[PDB]
RNA sequence: AUAGAGUGGGCUACAGGCGUAUUACAUUGGACACCCACAAGUUGCCAAAACUGUCCGAAUAUACGGAUUGGAGUAAAAAAAAAAAAUUUUUUAAAAUUUUUUUUUUUUUUUGCUGAAACUAGCCUCCAUGAAGAAGGAAUCGCGAGUAAUCGUAGAUCAUUAGCGC
């Protein structure tokens, strides 16, 4: 999906310049960013830098928080709200 | 690595030169605006604008 | 010199058959010496009246409404066709032809018509002087049939060009 | 004719066996060895024995479990994602 | 003279035996007889099909109950073909070469009295002779 | 000149009609048609020593390229008897290989009987005949049984 | 897959061999 | 001249050499048809004929089997630009008849053209409608040449080859007129399928 | 609220067990080419199996088979106009061109596809890893001519997804 336009995160993005007060990433070389960020879509793809960033991702009966790391950026945020089929 | 010889495709428009060799004849067909008559004026520019070659 | 072809679509072969006898009656009518006092008619070799085959596809259902998938039946669409040819020479008796089929009401049965006739065309005179030979009829004009309350007495008329 | 190298697939194969000159109908029974040379060398000019690469792609899904997500618990769990008798682990 | 035509279009027939060109068998067991040529004067060939599936015959049919069937002897030569041939088949993939030496050998065989076919064909001869 | 009917509807589970006739044309050149499936075929024949056999252009041994087809092309050649002496015209249409050799067997058996009488089968008299070439003038008009209506079902 | 992602034969049972007409 | 075939012959890790050798032999060997240079030691005495055969002559003008790795993508993506028949080099100069080097202006001058004159290398190449690998079952020949069609076996021949294989053992019994006409009729000239229904 | 919307799941989860199909376990075969072989199907042109050629037969699990899993989304071919022109490559004697090196050109394909969004959970293409499986017991089903089997093909619903369903 690289070809023609590859990244889609618009509503996580309006919440993200919503956390982008002060910094994105810590500007003020990351402090967790303690301002919880809670989604309501998980069909968003993950961006270059993003990181240290309190994801509360939808699962359909809750939000889940999860801390991205640098390994998890290349990746699309719905792999990370999964429907719990443990056993 | 097969495809039809009447590739017969869509999602465009065009004038569609063509030729006949049964009767040995051109033919050039109209498709652009929604009128006949507009069309009879396209394809005429076309027809005097062919004959600039 | 004018061409017509009149194509003809139906569903009960009745009702294309009596089609086409009425506008081959219509025709014979429209082109008909009909006293000797004036004697440049066309009932040159060209003229056919070629019936034609139609286009065989099946399309099935199932019989039950619910699990039933034992339950089958074949159903089928048929369109008959034929094609009538004549040409002639002079314009008003064409236009009679289209009056014609302007007034009498046929049912059920669509008319898709052919009109390759002869019309003269202005050139800009460069490309006249930079002349100074084949056929090169080629016009094909296209129009509409549907959306627009028609039931299909849709005229379509390609055009043929002279300029020598 | 190298469609018979192991550690790699195939198409590699042949591309290996003609990036030092080995055409179609040769036995590995005809090579002399200073073209094994040359296509070892070329191995390291290629990506190495897929066995290196089994313990490139243990890491690379290590990574990937190492991340808390649910492909990793694939990975724990041999779910198709898409025979959990093999597994990359 | 056409029977030999006919037993050999029922030998191609049979060998046909699964959905395919029967100018794939028709090729393998013609194959077969030139395999037959070439084992045969190695250490002729119409000649010793005719006398192996002559050999071959089998005159009168039994039905269990046991009792003794007379046969039409077209299809005599049908289930003689046929006997050839699964025993063919037992012998090919007892070796699992092709097929086409494996119907050549067998033809060799058969014509030389000896072979499973030869045991099953005359067994079933004396078992139609015990039981009237 | 009298032609009959000369026509059959031999198969099961299906019928045919192949209308057309065997007829001798004013050339001295005889045509006549066969089919032997829905896939068809004509022929026209001149005795002559010239280019042989034909079909759809080419000479036959590229286009029938299987040995087996080839003589099934033959055959009411080779039954006849009478090979060599004819030109050998003729066209098809459809199908798959060996129903063009059977179909185009069948016509040139019927080409062959309107130019000897006695060899083969036609409708000079009452359409009624015996020859050696006689069984295979009427076509054999099986055609595939359709893919039925219903189920596998197992 | 009799073949199905590479060959001259398995790729007509993916429908790539005949290659898809541009339409929409 | 067997200096340069040894010369060829002795390596096989240095390709070049060999392949050069061979076509030093092929220009060396169209010098000698030419009659261009007579040895001052030899006898009033003709020199040898060159004819060079070349069965299956399209294969040099098909798409080979060698390929190459193409510069541009990785090892890893390696679709093959195959190589073909002008690139390489012992086959390109193994086209005889699109060669100049038979139609030598030495051979021109010293033999003068002329039916006395028989002074080139006589070249003949024939080839055949079972390509292994997709070569043209015709050959666009814009170097101007005499063609010569080989027709099929005709009756007579096919009669006698049937004898000839009933002399060998590959056949069991003699032919009829009937079946000789029959197997011409059949094969078309083909005479490898002759030859396959000879049991028959 | 057993009524409607909105957003996201779920309707596809996964010890077991069962039903229906497909694909194989090869050599009657695989692969690759061929002519790109002939169809149903010109009405208001298009295949595959095979035929012909060539490679392969070591318990190799084979170059059979193609399930799972990682990874990546990449190449060009065609030819036109001018200037110049008789250059590139080996060993210790040879070879390819009479077109080499510059500028302008230029097509046709190529782009991952379609959708707003393809992680779960689509599909495509190409790498890589290459599983079981060497014909299946007890038991049993289906079908006797253009039939079984095998081979494609095209229609539906469908933005795309049917490879196996019909």
């Amino acid at each position: 999906s690289t070809w023609k336009g590859p990244y889609v995160a618009v509503s996580l993005l309006q919440e993200v310049v919503a956390l982008a007060r002060k910094h994105p990433n810590w500007w003020n070389i990351g402090q967790k960013a303690p301002e919880v960020i809670n989604t309501y879509s998980r069909a968003s793809v993950i961006l270059p830098d993003f990181i240290a960033c309190r994801f509360g991702v939808h699962n359909g009966k809750s939000f889940v928080g999860m801390e991205v790391q640098e390994a998890m950026v290349g990746h699309r945020l719905g792999e990370f709200a999964p429907t719990k089929a443990t056993v | 690595a097969a495809r039809a010889a009447a590739n017969a495709a869509a999602y465009p428009v065009d004038v569609e030169h063509s030729f006949c060799r049964r009767t040995r004849t051109a033919a050039l067909s109209t498709a652009r605006y929604g009128s006949r008559e507009a069309n009879r004026k396209l394809l005429l520019e076309h027809y005097n604008e062919l004959l600039r070659a | 010199a004018y061409s017509v072809e009149i194509a003809v679509q139906g569903f009960e072969k009745r009702y294309v058959d009596m089609a086409c006898n009425t506008l081959g009656d219509i025709i014979i009518l429209a082109f008909a010496p009909k006293s000797y006092a004036a004697l440049n008619l066309a009932f040159g070799p060209e003229r056919r009246d070629v019936r034609l085959p139609w286009r065989r596809t099946r399309i099935t259902l199932i019989r039950g409404p619910h699990i039933d998938k034992t339950g089958m039946e074949q159903f089928e669409r048929r369109e008959y066709k034929s094609v009538l040819t004549a040409a002639t020479n002079c314009p008003q008796e064409l236009a009679r032809l289209l009056e014609a089929v302007k007034l009498y009401q046929f049912t059920g049965v669509q008319i898709k018509m052919q009109l390759a006739s002869a019309q003269r065309v202005d050139l800009p005179a460069d490309v006249s002087a930079l002349l100074r030979x084949x056929x090169x009829x080629x016009x094909x004009x296209x129009x509409x049939x549907x959306x627009x309350x028609x039931x299909x007495x849709x005229x379509x008329x390609x055009x043929x060009x002279x300029x020598x | 004719a190298l469609a018979r190298v192991f550690g790699l697939g195939k198409s590699t194969s042949l591309a290996v066996s003609e990036a030092c000159g080995i055409s179609k109908d040769l036995k590995v029974k005809d090579v002399k060895d200073s073209y094994i040379q040359k296509v070892t060398a070329y191995i390291e000019a290629n990506f190495v024995t897929g066995d290196t690469l089994k313990r490139q792609v243990r890491e690379n899904v290590l990574e990937e479990v190492a991340i808390n997500s649910r492909r990793g618990v694939r990975h724990t769990l041999g779910l198709p994602v898409s025979a959990r008798k093999l597994r990359p682990l | 003279x056409x029977x030999x035509x006919x037993x050999x279009x029922x030998x191609x027939x049979x060998x046909x035996x699964x959905x395919x060109x029967x100018x794939x068998x028709x090729x393998x067991x013609x194959x077969x007889x030139x395999x037959x040529x070439x084992x045969x004067x190695x250490x002729d060939v119409l000649e010793v099909l005719m006398r192996a599936v002559d050999n071959c015959k089998p005159l009168m049919k039994v039905i269990q109950s046991y009792q003794p069937r007379p046969l039409n002897p077209d299809q005599s030569t049908n289930f003689a073909v046929k006997w050839i041939l699964q025993a063919a088949q037992k012998r090919r993939a007892g070796a699992k070469a092709s097929m086409a030496e494996a119907l050549a050998v067998e033809l060799l065989l058969a014509a030389q009295r000896k072979g499973g076919a030869r045991a099953r064909r005359d067994e079933v001869h004396k078992l139609a002779l015990d039981n009237r | 000149s009298g032609e009959a009917g000369s026509g059959l509807a031999f198969p099961a589970t299906s019928t045919s009609p192949e209308p057309a006739g065997p007829h001798i044309d004013l050339t001295g050149v005889t045509h006549a048609r066969g089919k032997r499936k829905a896939s068809a075929a004509s022929v026209q024949l001149v005795p002559a020593g010239g280019a042989g056999i034909t079909v759809n252009g080419v000479p036959l041994s590229s286009y029938f390229r299987d040995p087996a087809c080839r003589e099934k092309v033959l055959a009411p050649l080779a039954l006849a008897g009478a090979e060599t002496a004819y030109d050998v015209a003729a066209r098809v249409k459809g199908g798959g290989m060996m129903g063009q050799a059977q179909a185009i067997a069948t016509a040139l058996a019927r080409a062959l009987c309107v130019q000897q009488p006695s060899l083969g089968a036609t409708a000079g008299d009452g359409g009624n005949g015996e020859g050696p070439l006689a069984a295979m003038t009427r076509w054999d008009g099986r055609v595939v049984e359709r893919q039925k209506p219903g189920q596998a079902g197992s | 897959g009799k073949g199905d992602n590479r060959t001259r034969r398995g790729k007509i049972f993916r429908g790539t061999y005949r290659e898809q007409l541009p339409s929409h | 001249l067997q200096d340069v075939a040894l010369r060829g012959l002795s390596s096989d890790d240095n390709a070049q050499l060999a392949v050069d050798s061979a076509l030093q032999l092929i220009r060396q060997l169209q010098l000698l048809g030419s009659g261009a240079a007579q040895p001052p030691d030899s006898q009033p005495g003709q020199p040898p004929r060159v004819l060079f055969a070349l069965d299956d002559y399209n294969y040099l003008y098909g798409p080979t089997d060698y390929g190459v790795q193409p510069p541009s993508a990785s090892p890893l993506q390696g679709r093959r630009r195959v190589l073909d028949a002008g690139e390489l080099i012992l086959a390109r100069g193994l086209r005889l008849l699109e060669s100049e080097l038979g139609t030598n202006p030495v051979a021109a001058a010293a033999a003068g053209g002329g039916a006395g004159g028989v002074g080139g290398a006589v070249v003949v190449a024939a080839t055949t409608a079972t390509p292994a690998l997709p070569a043209p079952r015709s050959l666009a020949l814009e170097v101007p040449h005499t063609v010569v069609e080989v027709p099929g076996f005709d009756e007579a021949e096919t009669a006698a080859a049937l004898a000839h294989y009933a002399a060998t053992g590959a056949a069991t019994r003699a032919a009829s007129a009937a079946e000789a006409r029959h197997l011409f009729a059949l094969t078309g000239g083909n005479g490898r399928e002759l030859r396959a229904k000879a049991g028959a």
